[PDB]
RNA sequence: CUGGGGCACGCGGGUACGCUAGCCGC
RNA sequence: UUGGGCUCUGUGGGUGCUUGGCCGCUGGCCAGACCUACUUCAAAGCCACCGGGGGUACCUACCGGUUG
């Protein structure tokens, strides 16, 4: 158990995005909180000892489905300044440490398969599909 | 009237309550009870809900009426012409009503031909709910034995309801709670 | 307006769940001693070295 | 606290929480138990007394 | 000891733990499954199943769909109760009754006793609205999930008049009418109760003839073994 | 004299302090209010982030297991 | 609304449904008539008894009438209206007092 | 023994003073 | 532009986690130090603003209240209507304990907050968890019981008695008596240390490490009966205040004062400091009270004047301060300011609690919940009041939920991590300054 | 599928693991 | 003075007093009562106009106190010690006070600019 | 190639979709 | 004498001669109200209990010096 230690890291690095958008207007503080505790919650159910694939697809909806919100309230606030890097980075990261728990899951990687190339990174799509196709020949 | 300006409230030996205005010394209103057939006003008292006044009269209906309106609130077939009602208290807790004692509305009235004191639950129709018998011995005439109940006090705000008589005699009691009690206990008593 | 605070079980501990989330704050209000601890910390290293 | 480790018991050498070098092997409560006195403090008034009865016997 | 009994006033008047063992224990207690599974149940897969069989009781019947909408919704699955005000929690226990009393007419399904275990699992109903419960479980009162019932009630929370199935309690097994019923005609508030929730069903038109029936006979031989103690002999005593 | 509501600081320097301070300037510094402001950070997890740690933590070199067998090519 | 209502959907999905689901919980003319009531003013903040039953920091000199909607006021929030402020055969039996004598 | 009732408390009740009926 | 909220930003994030003002980079004169130190501020600089950044990270809200209307005013709000419009898992807490005919009673909380003690002059002693309601332990004591305080877990607990003073496990046994103290009328824990002071009626104060169990220092204070002690914690000195007037500031390192606060015209009654060690509140026998900073050493304003005077004045962690006297007790908010410079006088208290005639013994501030305990002759009392406490503690240090392996785990940190008494002063943060003097001489002998 | 459970919740130990369950001897006279 | 409330009640028509006079039932009537006060009040004393009356305290403190309402008057307060006051008495001439107070310190003041 | 440096990454209609490759806006 | 009995467990007075509840008290308040003003001048000294014999480098108390 360090799960504590590792959930400190991740959230840590998820900081800033959310100080930009505490800083735009683009939500209030009672829902940064409530995005925060969420985004806690999860990454510890992630740590966990015991995980499964469900919880993984289960926590990189709800940050993919973030990013889509935010997408969609920033245009209506018609802002262009935010970016998605950063969700669809730790989303990755998510996928990354997904693999390395249960490399086992088919489900799983065609999930990650999907979700690579409905964000447009052909090159990673090859090298993640190469592991996958290693893991289950 | 616990919220009203320099009025106070008379009964007569006829049925008839006046308002009289103390100010310039004015009799201001004159209300009249509903059947007829009742006879003097014996006792009344204002209740703790607003503008709402118990009435009593010797020939046996209680009644509770808005004092601005004259309109009827409740009636109580609640003493014989044999035995009328002469003093009452309500309760002003919050609790004690309805069954299960979370509910408001309880009263208690009290005659002097006898000696058992008498609890109503106001809240569906002005059901009874219950008689203190004999809280003071009961007056008799043939009988040496003093009887017979001065007067009838809810305290404020508690649900202690104190008595006392003719027979040298002031007793105090109470409701309590996690057993509903029906009548109360005495935890009180001097003689 | 009345809002006091409070704090769950919930925050110490999630349900379901016997990890142990610690939360961490970095107020220098709520550490103090900051050099104290440190340099005695640094002995503490030597002694152990 | 746990039975401390190695290292840590090699750096609180002169740490107990219990037998202080004041509380003198704690003779006071081994003998109040023993004997069933109901009053350490007389206890130590008995204790005062033998102690200027041995400082009696040494200037003696 | 008086200090110890202000204490115990107070400990067992609590309402939320806050040592993590009697977290653990509180959060284990639940109908269906283990304790050795309930302690590390999260809280999805608990209103999963328990959604699953809420959804099956919704195409059976009708008027379950206000309770869908406010009492199983994706933010009720965390609503923490332990955390409103009193007339929240008021209005919380309103809305708990009329589903209670509308559920306990399916109750020997699996999919209501799942919809209660969601109740407890969550909002601790067993905990916070006994009377209730024990309520509409009592006319159910010789079947097996009475007595788990029974064993996952606690104690000092039972209602005053309900605390006489302590013993049963200590030995797991269902009481029987009789001893319901005599317990019925020592007390008055027992028979109180019970006719004040049967009412309230009635009134809210939410009755069965299985609750009816039940009401029916429980009064009926209290009200006759309560007039064998009124009778006296002695005149004023009988009147 | 002192009026009221004036305190009173004793001016004397504790002896036993003078083992933690730090007697002789270190080598790379050259002035004393450079190096007072230069440590000024506390390192440990209790004062900063857990990434600041790693950083302010590593080490100047790191050698994972293998042979260092020495440069081939001239890197810059 | 300028919104979306998938948009919505999201906002349920990822933020919650916290407020919706707080809110979803929570789903005679007097007969007489005085005159001197109306002639009657009295000094508020130059009583103490009296001063918490103000609105501003201004009233001082309110009227009988005006002045007795204030005490009425503070009487309910003293002392809250009970329900029962606001026919069966059995029932006028029950709630009669000469089916009760021995 | 559950159901036998504690001390008589007096409770922090505030009435109506009647003495502005002036 | 958009840069000055970035520049803002930096500048709080430098009044905030600076410790120290900035390195001056320009006055280097060689490369090679230049560059280590430009590197070394570089990763300063992106640690504060990544603090600052982590500063969001806290979950829960700082409680607060705020009157709505222009009429009524926060120091006119009941408990019941509190005890309303709150937390059912606090209105819980709001509780009381009659414990009447054992004296007036004495209470203090650990420092998790997890447990407290009273005690009752005529030596009644309680040892309990609260908000879980199953009492530790209760002894008789016979004789009468000065000042009781727990070290520090809630495991071990001190009760100074008529002359000696006894230290007890967690079950009530006494442990051990030390009989080194002798009638001392108070007790502080002194507890990044190990230590335990004791302000003796003869005004012999006593620093006692608990680990080592061998007295460290001792001092007769040449003057007066101590009348009053309190702790500061940002520096771990002790504030005592005596009879003549003056509060005076030690430490374990001299047999002379540290300062000498002059202050009110009788005997302080009460002193209470701030836990970040910037401001000092002190009630005295004139019937004022008055504040100070501490870091300056001048007082802030005009002396505040209360009806009595106060037997106890305490302060949370945020700003409020209870000051309890005679028969109710009064809450002032902002009694100091720490970003303003300047301070103002306050007009009108937080908030009451009103005396129905419980003789307030002595007020003290459960740690990181919000309520504040009130030991009055009657028994405990226990009043909730929503802007005090810190909304967010760091686990590693505290922890108000702690399982039992972490107490084990946080009490060998603690005992590995003790501190030498020497490093006790007016500034804290000192270990490796200069030597000037011997530095000095060194540069001498250098150039000689 | 998913039914509700039974609750059956109310010493040196009795068979022995560690060799395959010699039972505790019940001690008749003859033995 | 009792603990820390000081009083004054009237003194008793005795029977002995009256020429027809009788047992009263409640023989005392009181007169004033005096919350003024922080500690036990261990000593007083009376003027020799008997309209003046001083009470030394155990909190450092003396008070003087009027029998009826004067008019030139406020009741009021005296301090400076160091450790509580055993005796507060007038003068003859009752301009002048003394206090006595309890490490031995005596206190002559006066009412003056 | 985490070597460094440079370009681009949102919503509209177009040239065009069981699709997105291009022109100008927002 | 138209039920009896043991044992347990609560509440209430008593078990010491009857003068009210509260507060910033010569008044007010029990529905409370106003809530932070005002200031010429820090301080007089002493004592102040740990069991005995024993050592004493360091810390401290004292006493006597020494440079600055």
């Amino acid at each position: 158990a360090w799960v504590a230690d590792k959930a400190r890291f991740y959230l840590e690095r998820a900081a800033p995005e959310l100080r930009e958008w505490e800083e735009k207007e683009i939500f209030t503080k009672d829902e940064i909180r409530n995005l925060v505790a969420k985004r806690s919650d999860f990454e510890h159910l992630v740590l966990a000892p015991g995980t499964k694939p469900t919880d993984f697809l289960n926590y990189v909806n709800w940050e993919r489905s973030l990013d889509r919100l935010r997408a969609k309230r920033c245009a209506r606030l018609n802002i262009r300044s935010v970016t998605s890097h950063a969700s669809q980075a730790r989303t990755f990261g998510i996928f990354e440490r997904a693999v390395l728990k249960h490399p086992g899951s088919i489900e799983l990687w065609l999930a990650y398969l999907e979700f690579a190339a409905q964000v447009k990174a052909t090159k990673r799509w090859r090298r993640i599909m190469t592991r996958a196709l290693r893991l289950h020949p | 009237m616990p919220t009203f300006l320099n009025k106070i409230f008379v009964g007569r030996k006829d049925g008839w309550v006046e308002i009289w205005n103390v100010s310039t010394g004015k009799l201001i209103y004159t209300l009249l009870p509903p059947s007829p057939d009742c006879g003097a006003v014996t006792c009344l008292q204002p209740t703790p809900a607003l503008s709402l006044l118990a009435i009593a009269y010797s020939g046996g209906p209680l009644v509770i009426q808005n004092v601005l309106t004259d309109k009827t609130v409740l009636l109580l077939e609640a003493g014989t012409d044999d035995a009328p009602v002469t003093s009452i208290s309500f309760r002003t807790d919050g609790l004690g009503a309805g069954q299960d004692g979370r509910k408001d509305g309880v009263m208690a009235t009290a005659t002097s031909v006898s000696g058992d004191v008498t609890f109503w639950d106001l809240n569906k129709g002005g059901r009874i709910m219950g008689v203190l018998r004999s809280a003071h011995n009961p007056p008799s005439r043939h009988n040496i034995v003093r009887g017979g109940i001065s007067k009838i006090e809810f305290l404020a705000g508690q649900p202690v309801i104190v008595t006392s008589g003719l027979d040298n005699s002031l007793k105090t009691w109470i409701f309590d709670e996690s057993p509903f009690s029906p009548v109360p206990r005495i935890l009180h008593q001097r003689s | 307006k009345i809002k006091a605070l409070t704090r769950s079980i919930t925050a110490q501990q999630a349900p379901g769940s016997d990890v142990q989330r610690a939360p961490r704050n970095l107020a220098p209000e709520l550490h103090p001693f900051e050099r104290a601890r440190e340099y005695q910390r640094a002995l503490n290293a030597v002694k152990l070295e | 606290v746990r039975k401390l480790k190695y290292h840590e018991q090699k750096l609180l050498k002169k740490h107990d929480f219990i037998n202080y070098k004041s509380d003198n092997n704690h003779r006071d409560h081994d003998v109040i138990r023993r004997y069933m006195i109901q009053k350490p403090e007389d206890y130590h008034k008995y204790n005062r007394l033998c102690g200027s009865l041995r400082q009696f016997a040494h200037r003696l | 000891s008086s200090l110890a009994q202000q204490l115990a006033q107070i400990a067992a008047n609590s309402r939320s733990s806050f040592n993590v063992k009697a977290l653990k224990a509180s959060h284990s207690k639940s109908l269906i499954w283990e304790p050795r599974v309930a302690v590390s149940q999260t809280f999805a897969e608990i209103y999963s199943q328990c959604y699953e069989g809420f959804k099956e009781l919704c195409h059976l019947d009708s008027r379950f769909v206000p309770f869908d909408a406010t009492l199983f919704s994706a933010q009720s699955q965390e609503v923490d109760r332990t955390q409103m005000t009193a007339e929240e929690n008021a209005a919380l226990d309103k809305r708990v009754d009329s589903f209670l009393h509308l559920v306990g007419s399916r109750l020997r399904l699996m999919p209501a006793i799942k919809a209660v275990e969601w109740l407890i699992r969550r909002f601790r109903i067993h905990e916070f609205n006994t009377g209730t419960l024990l309520a509409t479980f009592l006319p159910y009162h010789t079947i097996p999930a009475f007595v788990t019932l029974l064993s996952i009630l606690p104690v000092q929370r039972i209602p005053i008049e309900y605390r006489f199935l302590d013993p049963y309690i200590k030995s797991l097994t269902p009481p029987p009418r009789a001893a319901i019923v005599q317990q019925a005609t020592n007390r008055p508030d027992l028979l109180s109760a019970i006719s004040r929730y049967t009412l309230d069903s009635c009134r809210a038109k939410q009755e069965y003839p299985g609750l009816i029936s039940f009401w029916g006979g429980i009064m009926a031989e209290a009200v006759n073994g309560m007039i064998d103690k009124m009778r006296s002999g002695r005149r004023a005593i009988q009147l | 004299d002192y009026k009221l509501k004036d305190v009173i600081i004793n001016e004397k320097r504790v002896k036993k302090n003078d083992k933690y301070l730090a007697t002789g300037l270190p080598h790379p510094f050259e002035s004393q209010q450079q190096y007072e402001r230069s440590l000024r950070l506390p390192v440990g997890p209790e004062w900063m982030t857990k990434e600041t740690f790693q950083d302010a933590t590593k080490p100047r070199v790191i050698i994972k297991q293998g042979i260092i067998a020495p440069m081939s090519k001239p890197m810059y | 609304a300028e919104k979306d209502a998938e948009e919505e959907e999201l906002e349920k999905f990822v933020l919650g449904a916290k407020e919706t689901f707080r809110e979803q919980l929570f789903r005679d003319a007097p007969a007489w008539e005085d005159s001197d009531d109306e002639r009657l003013t009295i000094s508020l903040a130059g009583a103490t008894r009296l001063r918490k039953l103000r609105i501003s920091e201004s009233e001082d000199l309110v009227s009988g009438i005006e002045y007795a909607r204030r005490l009425r006021q503070q009487y309910l929030r003293l002392y809250p209206q009970p329900d029962w402020a606001k026919p069966l055969p059995l029932d006028s039996f029950l709630r009669d007092a000469n089916s009760f004598k021995v | 023994p559950v159901g036998m009732p504690a001390k008589w408390d007096v409770k922090e009740a505030r009435k109506y003073n009647i003495e502005a009926d002036g | 532009k958009a840069e000055l909220d970035r520049i803002r930003r930096y500048k709080q994030a430098q009044k905030k986690y600076g410790r120290g003002p900035r390195v001056d980079i320009k006055s280097v004169r060689d490369k090679k130090l230049r560059r280590t130190l430009t590197n070394l501020e570089n990763k300063y600089k992106t640690a504060a603003l990544k603090a600052k950044e982590a500063e969001i990270l806290l979950e829960n809200q700082t409680g607060f209240l705020e009157p709505e209307g222009e009429l009524e005013r926060t120091y006119k709000v009941r408990q019941d209507e509190i005890v309303k419009e709150v937390a059912v898992e606090v209105a819980q807490k709001k509780f009381e304990l009659k414990l009447t005919e054992l004296g007036p009673y004495t209470c203090e909380y650990s420092r998790n907050g997890r447990d407290l003690i009273l005690a009752g002059r005529k030596g009644h002693v309680a040892t309990m968890d609260w908000r879980e309601g199953k009492l530790g332990c209760e002894l008789q004591l016979g004789e009468t019981v000065r000042d009781a305080r727990f070290l520090h877990n809630n495991q071990f607990f001190a009760v100074a008695q008529k002359k000696y003073v006894y230290i007890y496990d967690h079950n009530g046994v006494e442990i051990h008596c030390l009989r080194k103290h002798v009638e001392v009328s108070h007790m502080e824990f002194l507890p990044y240390h190990f230590l335990l002071a004791t302000l003796s009626i003869s005004g012999q104060l006593k620093y006692q490490d608990t680990s080592t169990g061998q007295i460290v220092a001792e001092i007769a204070t040449k003057h007066g009966t101590p009348v009053s002690l309190t702790q500061n914690p940002y520096n771990a000195i002790l504030h005592i205040g005596q009879q003549n007037g003056t509060v005076t500031l030690w430490s374990p390192n001299s047999t002379d004062p540290l300062v000498k606060l002059l202050a009110h015209r009788g005997p302080v009654r009460s002193l209470a400091v701030d836990r970040e060690g910037r401001y000092m509140v002190s009630t005295g026998q004139d019937n004022k009270m008055c504040i100070w900073d501490i870091r300056n050493f001048k007082e802030a304003v005009n002396s505040y004047f209360t009806r009595a005077p106060a037997t106890s004045v305490a302060i949370s962690d945020t700003g409020l301060t209870a000051v309890g006297w005679g028969t109710h007790t009064t809450i002032w908010k902002g009694l100091f300011n720490k970003e303003r410079p300047v301070q103002v006088k306050v007009d009108s208290p937080y908030m009451t609690w009103g005396g129905q005639g419980q003789v307030v013994e002595r007020v003290r501030w459960c740690p990181f919940e919000d309520i504040l305990g009130i030991g009055h002759n009657e028994g405990f009392s226990s009043i909730i009041v929503p802007g005090a406490g810190e909304a967010n503690y760091d686990a590693l240090e505290v922890n108000p939920f702690e399982t039992k392996k972490q107490r084990q785990e946080g009490e060998v940190k603690a005992l590995l991590n003790k501190l030498q008494p020497e490093m006790i002063a007016l500034d804290p943060n000192f270990i490796g300054n200069l030597d000037l003097r011997s530095e000095k001489q060194r540069q001498a002998e250098r150039d000689l | 599928e998913l039914s509700v459970r039974v609750p059956q919740l109310p010493g040196p130990p009795d068979t022995l693991s560690d060799w395959y369950n010699i039972p505790r001897t019940n001690l008749t006279p003859e033995l | 003075g009792l603990k820390r409330k000081i009083e004054v009640w009237h003194v008793p028509s005795t029977p002995d007093t009256n020429e027809d006079g009788d047992l009263e039932f409640a023989p005392f009537v009181r007169h004033h009562t005096h919350m003024q006060h922080f500690d036990d009040v261990r000593h007083l004393e009376w003027s020799s106009d008997s309209r003046f009356f001083l009470s030394a305290s155990k909190d450092l403190t003396a008070r003087i106190w009027s029998l009826d309402t004067e008019e030139g008057f406020v009741p009021t307060v005296l301090s400076g010690h160091r450790q509580g006051v055993v005796g507060a008495y007038f003068s003859k001439d009752q301009e002048t006070i003394y206090t006595v107070s309890k490490d031995g310190a005596v206190f002559e003041w006066k009412y003056v600019a």
